[PDB]
């Protein structure tokens, strides 16, 4: 068992606070000093910072960059560990998760997405391509939240689909591209559930 | 940081951790209890359930008669009153059942040249496997392609003529006929089952073994599931005649064991199943459990003074090895089901040895009985039979009597008094000393097993009590006229004995459970006096009130969407209430449908009980909340011919269009149609198979349903109110092909759950396949024991 | 300070017969009790972590077996003797010497050993569709180049963005595609693609 | 005995199978047959079956193949290909 299901999340503008909450279940709370740890999109997990356990002190240490603006609280009561923000940055978009070791990282929890960023729900353009002179595709152009699908005549197509993740502009606005190839007239559409503008558009030269 | 301190602190606590699991891991390896899930039994005499047998055993009487009249034996010239003349028996009685004769080869997949082929003991064991899967709760069409153990233990004997001459009629089934392999070979090939499936032959003492590797195969884990069971049956007199050699008979044909007067051992036979299970995995899915098993021994008595001399240092040795195996103590049995063959040489050598191996560390007197007095030698069938025995005596809290004991041995010391024969009933009743018990079997091979049991956890306690207003159906089904309504005259039987059973705890039991079969009855009574008056009417013959119809190899049902046809529509306010599926489905739909078209949910929802423009969009969203609320009671659909607003019903259900688009599209269309007034789908406009997508806005009776029914698909439901164009459907059903049947939803009115209830049990009736878990789900219902399978039985036999 | 731990970059596997991961060290591991401070995580494809051997050579309860931890104070290794198809992702050293850890690490890759196969090109010029009013965009892309490994420049280059499928599942070769972007400066006049599988460097304009 | 009479004859036809499965399968009225019910739950195998062709084909005299009873599962298939197969 000893789950630990991690909460909070969502969206913040730059320059605000936040609450995560880890909740430790199953075992015994009363020496088990945890951590936070931090995965940025794209690259390895760096560690944020940990807290130690009331036999010892219960005092914590953090590592530069975010000591400042990082607090960590240690309701023993309810067996729960606090994670405090303070004026957060666009850089700090990263996956949060709460261990259970200070030194030997043992079970980890599940966690969270928060993502700091300032931009309006913009729905996308759609951007059907050149064709190969077969390699026919349709980029989406800007859109700002993530979740966008994308497909060919309404999903009748299966082979040669090779939609990319997404990537990030200076605007804070993503594209979407995915291609097929089939030698020799197909409608590719869209879907944005945050915009609601789906729409449909085929590419014949 | 840390140094010194936390470091070694988490490491230490982590391999802790890991030599805990570890540990626990070896204890569940070595010693994991194992539960016994139901019981099976076929007992000389009147004995066909254990209910029967633990009856017979409180009011202490026997079940000795005489000789077989059926079987074609001489029955003359089996006893010339010299001994030693060659063909001549010396019992002149015995136990013997009065059903092997008897078969049904149609209930099975079975020929009736093949099944006069069929040997009794293989015969006998199909029923038991049958009667013991269906006592458990489990339905036995839900076990196939699983691993489940089965474990025979017969004696192989011969049933017929010679495979040399042959028959007349009956020739390649012979070798089949009469092989101890196919006896579980047959089993495993008729539930369809796949793990392993063995035959065992080692004397009296098979049945015990038999059950000891089915608790080492759970144990290991090669299976999740085992049938234990032993069987012993005779179709010719040779086996009287021939041990009449040895004078080893007595001549009436009783067990006196730890008599004075001990003259033999007399033979019998029966048949004997249980149905094993690993503790922690029949607890995880609720299946009941009825005892524990902990510990079993197998062991062999080596050189002795001839094959048929017994020993008393094995007989120690294994008693010694099955305590050990079961980490207790000689002081923690309270009870021992001996064998008590009633031998005059093999009485005092097993009093002895239970006495050197129990009694030395003793307290309180231990006390000793034998179910062979009650029954005599069974053979084979033996020892599964005193587990039986142990288990209802343990369950019901009384020990049974022993009878032929007032007159105890004069070849035995009873001076310590550490042993009490069982002469009268005692009370065992519950208390913080858990209740234990050991059973002996030993073969004339040489072969000696013993097993202890252990009451099941006092845990079941603790059920809440919780009321409620929806009735539930009942159903009954069988393969066969007479099937039904035997099951149905048995049922009202039971329900007629027992008083104060709730409707809802029979209805659970009826439902998952038995299993599905062609000939079906279905209803849904108020009380339990109704419920009798239409079961004695189902009992007569005919029908009326319940819903019945025949229906093989059918498991499909079609979804149709009428139009127009279902107005004033009866507004139902408890389907919205009452039912919550209704209360998200199409509470979703309706504020999806809010902003778009003006009226509210409010206003005529609300319904004066007491216009296409408001009505379309309104129709299409109780169809499709009703729609959901049927995929989600279990019945899928098929391919819809949905006309007019149902070809928009059609598009919602296979995939066209989302719930709130669709509700758009439909408020469009009645929007621009209230002017000038004043997943397989299949087309209706056209009549071919298309894809869901190919709707779209520029898309917006008879040879449909000739292709739909030759396609295979022979039944038609329709959601609505009340039923239109059902006879212009009926009248084509005799019309073309197999019959067609059309299935209201809803009568003039009626908005009353309990016509759903009708409905549903008009579902069941011909060939629809209903998820009765997602029906019931939350009642608080819980199993209750029910009557078995009623047979149709007729006379098998083939003299020789 | 720290040791600089290391390890032998990615390593592609295949079912089957086994393989192993070493992990060199600058400074002696060996604590002076007598035990070593390693320990080696795992973390599958879009999941959390998990710990597979602690203190040197010991295996978490959990673990289904096959993984085995050997070494002594400078040179420790991490060995499979089977090889499934689920057991892929991304492997971390990890020491205790130090405490204050700040970051785990580039960490080893593994897949799934294929044959090596060359890709193909497609340039799309920035046509007179939705770019319309003044912006450019223009994608080169790439298909099928196992191993993965490539890059891509343009010249008649420093601003491009780049996408990587994860191994197409059953055929096992990746698909990347690139983007370079500009506002009103363009039709002044090709990316070009270089794999260790293939030759001598090609391209094409426009 | 093949005068090839108007469709009634393969009534005929459907009384001569119900009686040429009774005598191979042991029952003694050749009325207890069910008509829906495939041969498969009735107890037919590579024995029953095979002599059931060659008593079948010496009373009509057409060849039919030993794939006939995975060709048509119930009697009420056999019946009607064995009508259509001739006339």
């Amino acid at each position: 068992e000893v789950q630990l299901v991690q909460s909070g999340g969502g969206l913040v503008q730059p320059g605000r606070s936040l609450r995560l909450s880890c909740t430790a279940s199953g075992f015994t709370f009363g020496d088990y000093a945890m951590s936070w740890v931090r995965q940025a999109p794209g690259k390895g997990l760096e560690w944020v910072g940990f807290i130690r356990s009331k036999a010892y002190g219960g005092t914590t240490e953090y590592a530069a960059s975010v000591k400042g603006r990082f607090t960590i609280s240690r309701d023993d009561s309810k067996s729960i560990a606090y994670l405090q923000m303070n004026s957060l940055k666009t850089e700090d978009t990263a996956v949060y998760y709460c261990t259970r070791g200070g030194t030997l990282f043992d079970y980890w929890g599940q966690g969270t997405l928060v993502t700091v960023s300032s931009a309006s729900t913009k729905g996308p353009s759609v951007f059907p391509l050149a064709p190969s002179s077969a390699a026919l595709g349709c980029l989406v152009k800007d859109y700002f939240p993530e979740p966008v699908t994308v497909s060919w005549n309404s999903g009748a197509l299966t082979s040669g689909v090779h939609t990319f993740p997404a990537v990030l502009q200076s605007s804070g606005l993503y594209s979407l591209s995915s291609v097929v190839t089939v030698p020799s007239t197909y409608i590719c559409n869209v879907n944005h559930k945050p915009s609601n503008t789906k729409v449909d558009k085929k590419v014949e030269p | 940081a840390s140094t010194d301190s936390e470091k070694v602190a988490e490491y230490l606590r982590r391999a802790t951790l890991d030599l805990r699991a570890a540990r626990q891991r070896i204890r569940e390896l070595e010693g994991e209890p194992v539960a016994v899930v139901a019981m099976a039994c076929r007992l000389p005499g009147g004995v066909s359930t254990p209910e029967e047998f633990w009856e017979l055993l409180s009011e202490g009487r026997d079940a000795v008669a005489g000789l077989p009249t059926d079987r074609g034996w001489d029955l003359d010239s089996l006893f010339h009153p010299d001994p030693t003349r060659s063909g001549t028996a010396h019992q002149r009685g015995g136990g013997f059942l009065t059903e092997a004769t008897a078969f049904d080869p149609a209930f099975f997949g079975m020929s009736p040249r093949e099944a006069l082929a069929v040997d009794p003991q293989q015969r006998l064991m199909l029923e038991l496997s049958w009667e013991v899967l269906e006592r458990a709760g489990i339905p036995p069409t839900s076990l196939q392609a699983s691993p489940t153990g089965v474990f025979v233990g017969l004696i192989p004997q011969e049933y017929g003529p010679r495979l040399a001459e042959g028959g007349e009629g009956v020739e390649g089934y012979l070798m089949t006929g009469t092989t101890t392999s196919v006896a579980s070979g047959r089993i495993a090939y008729t539930l369809g089952l796949e793990g392993p499936a063995i035959s065992v032959d080692t004397a009296c003492s098979s049945s015990l073994v038999a059950v000891h590797l089915a608790c080492q195969s759970l144990r290991r884990g090669e299976s999740s599931l085992a049938m234990a069971g032993g069987v012993t049956v005779m179709p010719t007199p040779g086996m009287l005649v021939d041990f009449s050699r040895m004078n080893s008979l007595a001549p009436d044909g009783r067990c006196k064991a730890f008599s004075a007067g001990a003259n033999g051992f007399g033979m019998a036979e029966g048949a004997g199943m249980l149905l094993l299970e690993r503790l922690s995995d029949a607890r995880r899915n609720g299946h009941p459990v009825l005892a524990v098993l902990r510990g079993t021994a197998v062991n062999s008595d080596g050189a002795s003074n001839g094959l048929s001399a017994p020993n008393g240092r094995a007989q120690v040795r294994v008693i010694q090895q099955a305590l050990a195996e079961s980490g207790l103590g000689p002081a923690d049995i309270d009870a021992v089901e001996a064998h008590g063959t009633g031998t005059r040489l093999g009485d005092p050598i097993e009093a002895r040895a239970l006495f050197e191996a129990y009694g030395r560390d003793r307290e309180q007197p231990l006390h000793l009985g034998s179910v062979k007095s009650n029954l005599g030698h069974t053979q084979a069938a033996a020892g599964v039979a005193g587990v039986i025995k142990m288990v209802l005596a343990m369950r019901a809290g009384t020990l049974p009597r022993t009878l032929h004991a007032s007159e105890r041995s004069k070849e035995i010391d009873w001076s310590s008094g550490a042993i009490s024969l069982l002469d009268e009933p005692e009370p065992w009743p519950a208390g913080a000393r858990p209740r234990r018990a050991g059973v002996s079997s030993f073969g004339i091979s040489g072969t000696n097993a013993h097993a202890i049991i252990e009451e099941a956890p006092q845990v079941v306690e603790g059920e809440r009590v919780e009321a409620g207003d929806v009735v539930a159906p009942w159903v009954l089904s069988a393969s066969s006229a007479e099937g039904l309504r035997a099951q149905a005259a048995r049922l009202a039987a039971h329900l007629r004995e027992h008083p104060g059973q709730d409707p809802r705890d029979i209805a659970y039991s009826l439902a998952t459970g038995r299993a599905a079969l062609p000939h079906r009855a279905a209803f849904a009574p108020v009380d339990e006096s109704a419920a009798l008056r239409v079961l004695d009417g189902l009992a007569t013959g005919n029908a009326d009130g319940a819903a019945v119809g025949t229906s093989r190899a059918q498991q499909r049902a079609v979804f149709v969407f009428p139009g127009q046809g279902w107005q004033w529509a009866g507004m139902a306010v408890d389907l919205l209430d009452t039912s919550p599926v209704f209360a998200a489905a199409l509470r979703e739909c309706a504020d999806a449908l809010e902003p778009h078209l003006d009226f509210e949910v409010i206003p005529f929802l609300r319904a004066e009980a007491a216009r296409v423009d408001v009505v379309q969009p309104v129709m299409f969203a109780v169809m499709v909340s009703l729609a959901s609320m049927w995929r989600a009671h279990g019945v899928e659909p098929a391919a819809v011919i949905g006309h007019s607003q149902g070809e928009i019903a059609a598009a919602c259900v296979a995939g066209a269009l989302s719930l709130d688009d669709a509700a758009r599209v439909v408020a469009l269309r009645s929007r621009v149609i209230a002017t000038m007034p004043g997943v397989p789908f299949f087309s209706t406009v056209t009549g071919r198979w298309t894809q869901p997508d190919e709707l779209d806005a520029g898309y917006w009776f008879a040879d449909a349903v000739r292709a739909l029914a030759e396609q295979g698909y022979r039944t038609f439901l329709e959601v609505s109110a009340h039923p239109i164009l059902t006879a212009a459907i009926e009248e084509i059903g005799d019309g073309s092909g197999a019959d067609l049947s059309a299935i209201h939803s809803l009568r003039r009115g009626d908005g009353s759950l309990a016509d759903f209830g009708e409905a549903l049990s008009r579902a069941f009736a011909a060939g629809v396949a209903v998820d009765w878990e997602s029906v019931h789900l939350g009642t608080g219902a819980r199993r209750v024991p029910l009557p078995t399978y009623p047979f149709q039985r007729e006379r098998v036999w083939l003299e020789p | 300070d720290v040791v600089m731990t290391q390890s032998p970059l990615s390593l592609p596997v295949t079912p089957g017969e086994p393989a192993s991961i070493s992990c060199r060290s600058s400074q002696s591991l060996l604590h002076s009790n007598g035990y070593n401070y390693l320990d080696w995580y795992l973390q599958k494809p879009g999941q959390s972590p998990q710990l597979l051997i602690y203190l040197g050579s010991n295996r978490a309860s959990g673990v289904p077996d096959r993984f085995s931890g050997s070494g002594s104070g400078t040179d420790f290794t991490l060995k499979i003797s089977r090889v499934e198809a689920e057991d892929v992702g991304v492997y971390y050293c990890m020491q205790s010497l130090q405490t204050p850890r700040l970051t785990f690490g580039p960490g080893t890759k593994v897949d799934i050993k294929r044959t090596v196969a060359a890709p193909s090109v497609f340039i799309f010029p920035p046509s007179d569709e939705q770019l319309k009013s003044g912006t450019a965009s223009v994608v080169c892309l790439l298909n099928n180049f196992y191993p993965r490994g490539a890059k891509v420049q343009w010249k008649v280059s420093g601003n491009s963005q780049e996408s990587v499928t994860e191994q197409d599942s059953k055929d096992s070769t990746y698909s990347l595609s690139s983007t370079l972007t500009l506002s009103k400066a363009d039709y002044e006049k090709a990316c070009e693609v270089t794999h260790q599988g293939l030759s001598s460097p090609v391209t094409k304009s426009f | 005995l093949a005068s090839l009479p108007a469709p009634e004859r393969e009534k005929a036809l459907f009384e001569l199978v119900r009686s040429h499965a009774a005598a191979v399968l042991g029952h003694a009225s050749a009325e207890r047959v069910p008509a829906d019910q495939a041969f498969a739950e009735l107890g037919v195998d590579s024995l029953s079956a095979l002599e059931l062709r060659n008593r079948l084909g010496a009373a009509t005299g057409v060849r039919l193949p030993t794939t006939t009873v995975f060709d048509h599962p119930d009697v009420r298939t056999l019946a009607a290909h064995l009508t259509s197969e001739l006339g």
